[PDB]
């Protein structure tokens, strides 16, 4: 187990998937919907 | 088909040095989120 | 104390610039593996 | 033969840029002198 010092590279995730990321990060995480896909990216920021 | 393929790999290298110079500025990408759209979507559907 | 701190940061953006055009050019760091030494110091157990 | 003829000027160019860079950061490029190995050809020879 380690935390992120930095914020880690966006990538492409389902919606499904996505949203459970921000349920365990939330303030730690960022999630978007991509408008042309429907999916979802996951960032997640410092303090992960 | 195309000879362009390193005019691809031209087009990558400026994107990083866009991406490092914009990070330097604090010029913030990916910034959307939860706000004004549903809210209006719950405006809208009232 | 030191009024430097700035010149730390410009130090680190070239280090990126460096970095990048070093990978173009495919000049290989972090080369080291075991080679060398080893057998030397196998022969120098010897 | 090759339209690359511009490829290759354009490799050149990011190399004094990593060249130029590498100065600033104090790397030190051509180091290698007699060290190692002829200590270990003189161990290896006896």
């Amino acid at each position: 187990s380690v935390f992120l010092d930095k914020d880690f590279t966006f990538v492409v995730s389902s919606e499904a998937d996505a949203r459970a990321f921000v349920q365990f990060d939330p303030e730690h995480t960022v999630a978007r919907p991509l408008p042309d896909s429907s999916d979802w990216e996951v960032t997640r920021k410092a303090g992960t | 088909s195309a000879a362009l393929g390193e005019f691809a790999e031209k087009v990558t290298g400026p994107d990083g040095v866009l991406a490092s110079a914009a990070r330097l500025v604090l010029n913030q990408l990916g910034l959307s989120d939860v706000v004004t759209t549903p809210e209006a979507a719950t405006d809208a559907e009232l």
